């Protein structure tokens, strides 16, 4: 369907 | 002596005391040192026999390189390959990231550097944090390990310890003379990592040693952060600080029932109706007057609501479903502006939930909006019209009536994104230029498949001719794709993907109308690419030439009849008979040819390498570059 279509890491580097 | 040094490896990486003993009997010092310092690679990450010995938890493997060989614990290596291809980390950031207590132990002991400082600047206490284990963050802090050290866009060891749900390594962390006010690149502290993330322990321990609570760089307070990241108990603890006024909580409690109102996780209604009244409540209780909010003006993609600003107002849409994802739309929107981040996801999810129940017209509101909000923060938006296109196709696949003017806007906005992402490929150089082009190709394809649903759509004389306006302009932008193929090749070209959802119903290319709706906008017909073949070349090359003769007939005679040269020959010295493959094509294509005596001077002043450069008229030189 179309709801089920949907499903920043430099800055959390460890 | 390689293979030693490859055996060597493999026997740190998997524990094998006995075999590394092995090897390394009947050895000179060079040969210790360069059989336990040389650098290999077993996949995605340089790493030395040591660093691979630590990161995989092998502590005898550890003990045996430090007590008898005079290894250093100062090497150099790369440790991981989900996203993070990070250089110069040693062994300690190898075994803090593995989360090996008794390697670590033993690591250090042996004359270790505890305060190392990778590439990206982040310290072994850093892994041990990311990691969470409590007995390693404390034996690294214990000996001499600096706490304040981050990495170049600040992001400490408590905020990373923070973002994740530790709580024993931050409460230690706190314990240990920590810095709850770190500020980020983004302006971001420790809190704001720690509420949207969802762990109440850690905010409630920031806040016991004076968090000191300020608004980040985007504007956000951390309690908006955490409203917005749908976290109700978080929010609900901050309130209790004394330090957080009125306007403040009034803004976090709508906030919270803004994005209760339109998730999809935890969506609810009576948390957000019941978190609304309550906001209402706080606003309208006063007494001396009241603590009014300036409210944006009706948005058209949410009907005509003006939100609410009376107690009949909430009351009466307690009850109504549809109504409460408006306002808290609206809400959020009001709170959030229009140059955030995360204020049009909401929209694009509740646009999708209403394509979902067939409420297509709202969908296409919302969308709009959404779309609209995007293109003033300029974010990337090349799944939106994937997701216009499958919607438009599962309209025309249910027979319903596509808005014109709807049409117009998406085209507008497709051609305005791509432009955009012409920009940014200029920009990106080298760091992110395959996903670039990437992007650039879907954008291409995704105004294709806009382009075939309004060939699907009967408009009228105006919406006909703003759609061909809008043509116009992105035909004389002359986009070209990655392999050369300008909107007329994609246009003839069978092996154009379509995605895979309900756009395959509808947009089937090749296709007559399409090249047809582009040659009249002026569509450049005798393109070429870097390949060398024509928009001909492409279309003679069909393998369906009797399902769809029409499709094949009405988009190879107007071609020909356009603008096109039927002998034009590629970089291959091909004529589009050469390269047909079909006798069908072929046949259509010759009943379409007109020898002429210029294609026969042409060939023959090509054939016998003629020097034809400045002895001819400038737009001869490529007709003759072209046979």
């Amino acid at each position: 369907k179309h709801s089920l279509d949907l499903l920043k890491l430099r800055h959390l580097s460890p | 002596m390689e293979g030693l040094a490859g055996y060597v490896y493999k026997a740190a990486s998997e524990g094998k005391v006995l075999t590394l003993a092995a090897l390394l009997l009947n050895r000179s010092e060079s040969d210790i040192r360069y059989l336990l310092g040389y650098v290999s690679q077993q996949g995605g990450q340089r790493s030395t026999p040591l660093i691979i010995a630590a990161r995989n938890g092998h502590a005898k493997v550890v003990r045996l390189l430090l007590e008898h060989y005079r290894v250093q614990t100062q090497q150099t290596g790369t440790v991981r390959f989900d996203g993070y291809v990070i250089d110069g980390a040693t062994a300690l950031w190898c075994a803090a990231g593995a989360g090996h207590f008794e390697v670590v132990k033993l690591l250090v002991s042996h004359g270790a550097n505890v305060n190392h400082t990778t590439v990206t600047n982040s310290t072994p206490l850093r892994a041990a944090c990311f990691d969470g284990r409590l007995d390693i963050v404390k034996y690294l802090v214990e000996n001499n390990a600096n706490i304040s050290i981050a990495n170049k866009y600040d992001n400490t060891c408590l905020m990373i310890a923070a973002y994740k749900g530790h709580t024993d390594v931050v409460r230690y962390l706190l314990e240990q003379r920590a810095d709850p006010n770190a500020k980020a690149h983004c302006g971001a502290t420790a809190l704001h990592f720690a509420a949207e993330a969802g762990h109440i322990d850690i905010v409630k321990e920031l806040i016991k040693w004076r968090a000191a609570i300020v608004v980040n760089g985007h504007g956000m307070t951390p309690l908006k952060v955490a409203a917005e990241s749908c976290k109700a108990d978080v929010v609900e603890l901050l309130l209790s600080h004394a330090d957080c006024d009125r306007r403040s909580r009034i803004e976090a409690l709508e906030l919270l029932g803004a994005s209760f109102a339109n998730d999809r996780e935890n969506y609810d209604i009576i948390k957000t109706y019941h978190y609304l009244y309550l906001a209402m409540l706080e606003r309208f209780q006063d007494g001396d007057n009241i603590l009014e909010k300036e409210v944006l003006p009706p948005i058209h993609a949410y009907g005509n609501r003006t939100e609410c600003r009376n107690p009949q107002e909430l009351e009466s849409i307690r009850q109504d479903r549809d109504a409460l994802h408006m306002e808290g739309l609206i809400v959020r929107e009001r709170i959030l502006g229009a140059d955030n981040i995360d204020v049009s996801h909401p929209i694009i999810y509740r646009g999708a939930v209403y394509a979902d129940n067939m409420e297509f017209e709202q969908c296409i509101k919302l969308w709009l909006h959404a779309l609209h909000l995007r293109q003033k923060g300029n974010r990337n938006t090349h799944k939106d019209l994937l997701r216009f296109a499958q919607v438009f196709s599962q309209m025309i696949h249910l027979n319903e009536t596509v808005k014109a003017p709807d049409i117009e806007c998406v085209l507008r906005c497709s051609v305005l994104e791509i432009e955009q992402s012409m920009n940014r490929v200029k920009n990106i150089s080298d760091a992110d230029v395959h996903n670039a082009m990437d992007n650039y190709e879907c954008n291409l394809y995704t105004f294709l498949y806009l382009v075939c649903i309004s060939t699907k759509t009967q408009c009228s004389e105006e919406d006909q001719c703003k759609i061909n306006k809008q043509i116009y302009n992105l035909i004389h932008l002359d986009p070209r794709t990655r392999e050369g193929f300008t909107l007329l090749h994609l246009a003839v070209n069978s092996n154009t993907p379509v995605d895979d959802f309900h756009t395959n119903d509808v947009c089937s290319f090749p296709n007559a109308l399409v090249t047809k709706l582009l040659l009249d906008c002026g569509a450049e017909v005798n393109a070429v690419d870097n390949e060398g073949n024509s928009a001909l070349h492409i279309i003679v090359q069909y393998n369906r030439p009797i399902s769809d003769f029409l499709t094949l007939h009405s988009i190879i005679i107007s071609l020909v009849e356009a603008g096109a040269h039927t002998d034009m020959t590629n970089k291959q010295n091909k004529t589009p008979l050469d390269k047909s493959t079909t006798g069908v094509s072929e046949i259509l294509l010759k009943t379409q040819m007109k020898m002429s005596l210029k294609c026969l001077a042409a060939r023959a002043v090509r054939a016998n390498d003629i020097n034809y450069q400045d002895q001819i008229p400038r737009t001869l030189e490529e007709f003759v570059g072209f046979h």
